């Protein structure tokens, strides 16, 4: 439960479905098992909220990682189908909180910034971050000079 | 030394440490624009008349210099790619 | 998008139909509604300046 | 502890000074001096200063003497007529380091804990900054010894304060604030630029001299690990920003469209009333 906590690791559901399914067997403690998954009522739309979490976590890490890929491999990467994606992503969209991008003629699709409105920072991050980093060069490598011509 | 340790401390950037150049030039056309119209919106009213009247108000309008010196800045700042890289 | 608008070009076969516009580039605007009246002045000041030589 | 801080040349001049006690009786050449500070923040701040009598041999070269009088209850006078200025360090000239600054520092660390040293120069004629800062912690090493007090550099800067500069700047009268365009910027391009890759001509010249005969920067290996911070762009052969192709072009793009449409509007200004002005006071002949 807290290695699902960090990117969750890009797994296989149906292998937590096996580690999580053996909980329902799992001692004589089972309410809990009954109120999350052993209910036939809102235990199961919380199997299905496991699965809107599973989705929906490969969409929050990887929006993070994502420049171009394409539909199909991402349907069939999100533990599920590939025409279901209508549907599977449909919802993520009246999710309406990751701004995105898709092509259904090429199958390209992409997470990203609205397509570079401002260039600034390419330079700004170049120049004044590492740049000033290298005229820092000079300051601290003269203290490693220093360092160095101790023994010298 | 105090003339250097002035015009290298008392004004700012110690000169590793310059070479803001975007985000005033932002700030810089609304300079450019805001200062413009009202460069333009006075010299429609100067002396369109033949009038001997010798009383002025004295306003000098002008903005030269601030388009110049800051324009000249963003020049030679975009030049910084140029200049610093290669 | 013929009648009203929101600017949505037509973006066939992109998936997005991107609504974009940068409505503030009015500095070149009122630069051109600058020069307009500006040289307006400068041609009423030339009948001043080729009638008072000769 | 110490990050930076905030010095005013007063204790400039008053290194100065006592540099000139001690240069015409030039006798074991050195100003090696206490620096009051008053410590308000996490940055630190100077207004007063002063010089020991002091001497340092060269023989085991751990010679030294203060003078516990002038170092107590001057301290103490200074401190009835100021008690906010209190003690945080000291200065010495001479920036080749030595093995004393060690003892020195074993001494000036219990009188302040983050205590900090100041390495000066009698004459910058540099690129230039002023005068050094210290922070001595102890780390030990990779080695085993017993406590390594080895001297890390705290980085310097300089402040300011109101009304100390009255009779100086007038001095000078050579003050020119306002003219970045021509030169306040060319200055530091050639500082910079040079000054910069020819300490990193210092770089690869001594980092080869410890290829051939030196250090050879293994276990401080921060001097590679911090070349590959520089290393953020290899430029192979093609120099490798033709993903930047486009990126420059679009750089190119604003400013050199702002400068189309406003020079020509530069021009529009400049024209226009050097030519009415010129064509009315011309023409008024008398």
């Amino acid at each position: 439960l807290l290695k699902l906590f960090t990117t969750m690791e890009l797994m296989r559901w149906s292998t937590l479905v096996e580690d999580y399914g053996m909980e329902l067997r799992k001692g004589s403690l089972e309410s809990p098992a009954t109120d999350v998954f052993g209910s036939t009522e809102e235990g199961e739309k919380r199997w299905k909220d496991l699965k809107n979490r599973v989705v929906e976590h490969n969409i929050r890490i990887m929006a993070k990682y994502y420049t171009r890929i394409t539909m199909k491999r991402m349907a069939q990467l999100l533990d599920l189908s590939v025409d279901e994606s209508e549907a599977f992503l449909s919802n993520l969209v009246v999710n309406k909180t990751i701004f995105a991008k898709v092509d259904r003629l090429a199958g390209i699709i992409n997470f990203q910034r609205p397509k570079d409105p401002n260039n600034l920072l390419n330079d700004w991050s170049q120049k004044l971050n590492s740049l000033m980093s290298l005229v820092n060069k000079t300051t601290h490598l003269i203290a490693k000079e220093e360092m160095i011509h101790n023994l010298q | 030394m105090l003339l250097n340790l002035h015009k290298k401390s008392w004004m700012e950037g110690l000169t590793l440490q310059d070479y803001v150049v975007k985000e005033m030039l932002e700030l810089a056309k609304n300079y450019n624009k805001a200062v413009e119209e009202e460069d333009k919106m006075t010299p429609e009213q100067l002396a369109i008349k033949n009038v001997g009247k010798q009383d002025p108000k004295r306003h000098l309008e002008e903005h030269v210099d601030v388009l110049m010196t800051s324009n000249i800045v963003q020049c030679l700042a975009a030049m910084l790619d140029t200049v610093v890289f290669k | 998008i013929l009648d009203k608008k929101f600017h949505g070009i037509l973006d066939q076969g992109e998936g997005v139909l991107i609504i974009f516009d940068e409505p503030p580039v009015d500095k070149t605007y009122e630069a051109a509604l600058e020069t307009i009246q500006n040289m307006s002045k400068v041609v009423d000041s030339l009948y001043n300046k080729a009638k008072k030589l000769t | 502890a110490v990050q930076k801080v905030v010095v005013h040349p007063l204790v400039l001049l008053s290194v100065v000074d006592h540099f000139n006690r001690i240069g015409k009786v030039g006798n074991q050449k050195r100003v090696v001096g206490v620096l009051l500070g008053s410590w308000q923040k996490k940055v630190l701040d100077v207004s007063n200063s002063f010089a020991v009598p002091f001497d340092e041999d060269d023989k085991d070269d751990s010679v030294w003497f203060l003078d516990h009088d002038y170092l107590e209850n001057m301290y103490g006078m200074f401190k009835k007529v100021n008690a906010r200025e209190r003690i945080v360090g000291w200065y010495h000239t001479g920036p080749k380091l030595h093995k004393n600054d060690i003892a020195i520092n074993e001494l000036m660390k219990r009188y302040c804990p983050n205590s900090v040293l100041v390495i000066i120069d009698v004459k910058p004629k540099d690129l230039g900054l002023p005068t050094e800062a210290y922070i001595s912690v102890e780390e030990v090493h990779d080695d085993g010894t017993p406590t390594s007090k080895t001297f890390e550099h705290v980085t310097s800067e300089i402040g300011a304060e109101e009304a100390e500069e009255v009779g100086v700047e007038h001095l000078l009268r050579d003050i020119k604030d306002t003219t970045v365009g021509t030169l306040s910027q060319r200055i530091t391009n050639q500082v910079h630029g040079l000054k910069g890759l020819n300490s990193k001509l210092l770089d690869i010249r001594s980092y080869l001299e410890k290829v051939a005969t030196g250090k050879l920067p293994i276990n401080h290996q921060i001097i590679y690990q911090l070349q590959d911070v520089f290393n953020l762009l290899p430029d192979v052969s093609l120099q490798e920003f033709v993903k930047a192709f486009y990126l420059k072009t679009n750089d190119q793009m604003v400013v050199v469209y702002l400068a189309s449409l406003i020079r020509s509007v530069v021009a529009l200004h400049n024209l226009i009333n050097n030519k009415i002005a010129n064509r009315d006071a011309e023409k008024k002949e008398g």
